[PDB]
RNA sequence: GUUAAUUCCGAUAACGAACGAGACUCUGGCAUGCUAACUAGUUACGCGACCCCGGUCGGCGUAACUUCUUAGAGGGACAAGUGGCGUUCAGCCACCCGAGAUUGAGCAAUAACAGGUCUGUGAUGCCCUUAGAUGUCCGGGGCUGCACGCGCGCUACACUGACUGGCUCAGCGUGUGCCUACCCUACGCCGGCAGGCGCGGGUAACCCGUUGAACCCCAUUCGUGAUGGGGAUCGGGGAUUGCAAUUAUUCCCCAUGAACGAGGAAUUCCCAGUAAGUGCGGGUCAUAAGCUUGCGUUGAUUAAGUCCCUGCCCUUUGUACACA
């Protein structure tokens, strides 16, 4: 019942990001950038997935159902308060994009701040804090 | 006719004389009276700078006034109540009369 | 049970204090033994009144260490009730006896003092206090950054201290403190 | 951890000199005797003098006092 | 320097050591068993769940930080 | 007939456990709940110490009802511990012979005096220049 | 070297620099007519038994 | 017979949830298995039947003392607001997820709205609580 | 000699005095005794409801009362007594009984500091400006910048731990304002959430609230991995306060998930509810605690000594010093 099964997977391959199959399903997903400890648990609850098992026992056909939940959050009834790009500037759809598109949708705002030469992008240009922090006392280890 | 009388005084012993005067003032007139309730006091903790400027060690003040309150109920008409409370009043104790 | 008392499920009596030098400072025999070692205090208000406190109580109060365990007495009383269970599951004897043999073998009889470092004799009440600090800390090292929990490290340290095999953390300074005072005298 | 100062000792001695006949041997017996014969400002000061009043009669019961 | 490369499930060469040497072990805890087998501490707790279903080990005093189990009776 | 109402109070730093006794059967309740259910449960024998030192036959005709206001999870352990031990102190002095009353307190004293006398250790005032009652701030030079 | 046992009978004063050692009077229970002078750290009470390794070392009376 | 004051409460919540497992008609909200219980929790429950566990705890606090509405019962289901780098403070529970529990027992007669504010406990809510008290006592025998 | 002490005894060219300490005031645990309590509860019952005569209901109401709630007068401790130490005097140590046989705080002598405050004053000497103003008003920015160093602080560096549920106990307190445009909130609701809509209590033992506050008690998951410890940084989204937040006021959701493996020379605080773990009030506030004053929970190790170091008060002693 708990012995090593057949077709045991060491590392799974989803969205060009390593998933450690040695870990539990609810927390091995969180190693993927763009999904964390909260988003990985809910997508196991939006489908009939028993999260008491490990990531080396679930089938390769079932993870295809899992990844379509992240790729289509609104279509699979994921609440809108789990999405990282709510009310996007360009396309305007509320969605979660995983492990390659998150930085892909991060960076165009950075030259969008360069394209408007605003103060918010100037702190990224100078490599300083942007949320109104204080670098007089901190930020010492990263700067020489 | 269930008239309430409230006693608020800053001092401790000065309020004790007046409430005991009203104890004697109700028995001498022979009316049904509810006892003066020794109702808990409150202390106003004011802790500030002792120093005007910012030079010196950190000392904190300790200011405390303990206002104390009593309530006396009289089962008597209003004419008797105004007869007692209008005689020999001191600055320490305030008098409040409530009909109900 | 009004006539006799039961320490958990262990008996208070049938515990032998073999060393005549440590008879007065182990008050766990029918005078200060209690069912559970929780109390309010008042033992350390005076000088020698903490010696009348039982050594089981003194050991559980010596786990109250390093802040995050401070303010938590329901840790150590729950720990020591489980720590006495694991001791019986390996040796089989009364675990109150094991603690008595643990105190004797873990305290060095002879240490150094500052008057260059010079060596003089040490008091039996001094020895039981420093023995308790040495062996309670020994459980803390083996349970820190380790898979094993504190209740087994405390049990695994008390067993060997009743034998004296020089693997315990308290026994290690029992060799160290005695030997440095042997040369520095 | 207790020493009778000059204020306590001057109040206790003059009481014994003038009012010998009214004092007893137990602390509480002559404690209220000192209440009526002097004007004591506080509760604490009455008990402080009266202990040394009783402490001196144990010296008197031993023998003469200088 | 050192890394605890513990197992997540039980191999066939290690599952038989659970059925033979753990019955010869006097002390049954999820820490000593995990140390002597190089497995997860939580894995040893799941191994105790199947053994109590097997009815071979007896519990002494359970707690959330450490579960305690003992051997069968000698006679 | 005779209302055997014995109101006995016991004090802690904040917990004031007041054990009300009566004539009846051997059941003890604290705000309805018995002594068997007060968290923490690890000090289970601590709450039954009067039972584990004096016997059930004494408490056979006594039922204890306790009201508790204030304290903590550990203060209420020792507040009820002295309240029901002193609940039978005033039960046996007014109604039955003092011959029973003199032997009982000798047994209770021999275990610990906390069962009869309240601990007067309270939280003294925090002082200016410190985060606690005695501690001072971390003063630094230059 | 044999190890004897000693019992505290008297304390004279606090020795050392910080007063963390005590001048101790001991008597050997193997022979009550033989007694030596040493120092003991920590709290010392009159009338309790300690353990002494050897009598070759002798403290000087200050 | 015995009341809720004699039964072990840490298994009574499972026993009361087992009473809720048999019926299963409390009109569970849709967003239950994906919402956080408070504004200061970090994570989601490990069990997928936490609503029937939390609804069991709501019916027994009103049993001990009624007249507590939604805004006052956020305190019992509150706790540490660990902001992280800030020192932790006490935070009240969320409104809607706590409010829907009282709505789940309002349709079918487990609770009734108390006069002058609060949630009283209807008599049908106290037959079943005392009746299952003897079931656990039989299980503890 | 003794004391925490110039504290006293006792010698004595000292005597008579005086201050400081002491004394005085506030608070804490002891009060089954008084006064009172319908702005608090207790005991009994009337009902109503549950389970099989009994148990529960801060569910209602009532014949008494203060044991639990509170404050007035108070009383209670004084070494009072005993045994040892000491001129056996000042006094000291341990013990019986008793809630205390050394609770904490306020005040705190003469005299001085070239310490700070002219930026607290319609408290002020002298000097400056006074019309193109160092007077006043409005708009914006800074006081928040950053190779760096230092200090007061919070968080952790994880299995005595993290998470998720069940659970359970506080008193300091505070609450609608002259101007003042500004209160604490109960309840049902919309929404996960911050927030929004209706009513109502409370100028306060009436209402928030019987302050269901945390670590801690119990049950699952975690398993030595810088990993579910850690939350620094960063992006997207929702509202509050504000006319105005951009330099993210402030909070809520998801996500990003760094260093940190118990910290060198050194240095800080503390000894009985004590250090410390932990939470809640007040000032700071339109929006607001990473500060601080209070209060509450949990609650220890060691010692009851010393001048070794660092400081304080005397006597003798030598001085070429006397802003010493």
């Amino acid at each position: 019942s708990l012995v090593i099964p057949e077709k045991f997977q060491h590392i799974l391959r989803v969205l060009n990001t390593n998933i450690d199959g040695r870990r539990k399903i609810a927390f091995a997903i969180t190693a993927i950038k763009g999904v964390g400890r909260r988003y990985a648990h809910v997508v196991l609850r939006k489908a009939d997935i028993d999260l008491t098992k490990r990531a080396g026992e679930l089938t390769e056909d079932e993870v295809e159902r899992v990844i379509t939940i992240m790729q289509n959050p609104r279509q699979y009834k994921i609440p809108d308060w789990f999405l990282n790009r709510q009310k996007d500037v360009k396309d305007g759809k509320y969605s979660q994009v995983l492990a390659n598109g998150l930085d892909n949708k991060l960076r165009e705002d950075l030259e969008r701040l360069k394209k408007i030469r605003a103060h918010r992008g100037l702190r990224h240009f100078w490599g300083l804090r942007v949320r109104g922090q204080h670098t007089k006392t901190t930020g010492r280890r990263g700067r020489t | 006719h269930r008239i309430r009388i409230t006693l608020t005084s800053r001092n401790v012993k000065s309020l004790e004389k007046v409430c005991a005067d009203l104890i004697r003032g109700a028995k001498e007139k022979n009316l049904k009276v509810k006892g003066p309730v020794r109702m808990p006091t409150k202390t106003l903790r004011i802790t500030t700078r002792k120093t005007p400027c910012g030079e010196g060690s950190k000392t904190w003040d300790r200011f405390q006034m303990r206002i104390h309150k009593r309530l006396i109920d009289l089962h008597s008409p209003s004419e008797i109540v105004k007869q007692i409370t209008s005689i020999s009043i001191e600055p320490g104790v305030e008098v409040e009369v409530t009909i109900a | 049970t009004p006539d006799i008392k039961l320490f958990g499920k262990w008996s208070t009596d049938d515990v032998q204090i073999n060393d005549i030098s440590l008879q007065d400072y182990i008050a766990v025999k029918e005078k200060y033994a209690k069912y559970l070692p929780h109390s309010a205090g008042r033992y350390a208000a005076k000088r020698f009144r903490k010696a009348q406190c039982p050594i089981v109580e003194r050991l559980t109060n010596s786990m109250m260490m390093h802040g995050r365990n401070n303010g938590k007495k329901l840790m150590t009383v729950r720990i020591v009730k489980h720590a006495f269970e694991i001791i019986h599951l390996l040796t089989g004897e009364n675990p109150l006896q094991v603690l008595v043999n643990a105190i004797i073998n873990s305290g060095p009889r002879e240490d150094s003092t500052r008057i260059r470092r010079q060596a003089v004799d040490v008091s039996p009440l001094r020895r039981v206090n420093q023995a308790i600090w040495l062996l309670c800390t020994g459980a803390r090292e083996a349970a820190f950054r380790n898979i094993k929990t504190i209740a087994e490290c405390l049990a695994d340290e008390l067993i060997n201290a009743a034998k004296g095999s020089s693997n315990s953390y308290a026994i290690k300074k029992k060799d160290e403190l005695e030997r440095v005072a042997k040369s520095n005298r | 951890g207790r020493v009778r100062t000059k204020t306590v000792k001057k109040a206790a001695r003059v009481i014994i000199e003038k009012y010998y006949t009214r004092l007893g041997n137990d602390f509480h017996t002559n404690k209220r005797v000192c209440e009526e014969i002097a004007i004591i400002p506080s509760k604490k000061l009455r008990n402080k003098i009266a202990g040394y009043v009783t402490h001196l009669m144990k010296r008197i019961q031993r023998g003469p006092v200088r | 320097r050192d890394k605890l490369n513990n197992l997540v499930l039980f191999d066939k060469a290690t599952y038989d050591k659970l059925c033979k040497e753990v019955p010869n072990y006097k002390l049954i805890t999820p820490a000593v068993v995990s140390e002597r087998l190089k497995i997860r501490g939580s894995l040893a707790r799941a191994a105790l769940q199947e053994l109590l279903s097997k009815g071979l080990i007896k519990l002494v005093s359970k707690h959330r930080a450490q579960v305690i189990y003992t051997r069968n009776t000698k006679g | 007939g005779p209302l055997q109402s014995v109101q006995v109070f016991g004090r802690k730093k904040t917990a004031t456990a007041v054990a009300h006794c009566k004539r009846g059967n051997g059941l003890i309740k604290v705000n309805g709940r018995p002594l068997e259910m007060i968290e923490p449960r690890t000090l289970q024998y601590k709450l039954l110490e009067p039972v584990l030192l004096l016997g059930k036959e004494r408490f056979a005709g006594v039922d204890i009802r306790v009201r508790v206001k204030g304290g903590g999870h550990v203060a209420q352990i020792y507040a009820i511990r002295q309240s029901i031990s002193k609940a039978l102190v005033a039960y046996y002095q007014k109604y039955v012979d003092e011959a029973s009353k003199k032997e009982i307190k000798d047994i209770l004293i021999q275990y610990d005096r906390t069962l009869l006398v309240a601990d007067p250790r309270r939280c003294e005032s925090k002082k200016f220049g410190g985060p606690g009652a005695r501690a001072r701030y971390q003063k630094s030079y230059r | 070297q044999p190890i004897k046992l000693a019992r505290v009978t008297k304390v004279l004063g606090r020795t050392g620099s910080q007063g963390q050692c005590t001048q101790v009077r001991v008597e050997f229970m193997d022979d009550t007519s033989r007694s030596i002078i040493r120092n003991v750290k920590g709290p010392v009470r009159e009338g309790d038994v300690l353990t002494l390794l050897e009598s070759e070392r002798e403290a000087r009376r200050l | 017979g015995v009341t809720v004051k004699d039964v072990n409460q840490q298994e009574f919540v499972r026993a009361l949830a087992a009473f809720l497992k048999k019926s299963g008609k409390l009109k569970v909200p849709e967003w239950v298995d994906t919402v956080k219980l408070a504004k200061h929790k970090e994570l989601a429950p490990y069990d997928e039947n936490w609503f029937y566990t939390r609804a069991a705890s709501t019916a027994r606090h009103l049993y001990l003392r009624g007249g507590a509405g939604v805004g006052s019962m956020t305190k019992i289901y509150g706790g540490r607001q660990r902001n992280g780098v800030m020192p932790s403070h006490f935070s009240r529970g969320s409104k809607s997820v706590a409010r829907r529990v009282l709505q789940a027992l309002e349709g079918l007669k487990m609770v009734e709205k108390d006069q002058d504010g609060g949630r009283k406990l209807t008599p049908q809510g106290q037959r079943d609580l005392d009746r299952i008290a003897g079931q656990v006592a039989a299980a503890k025998k």
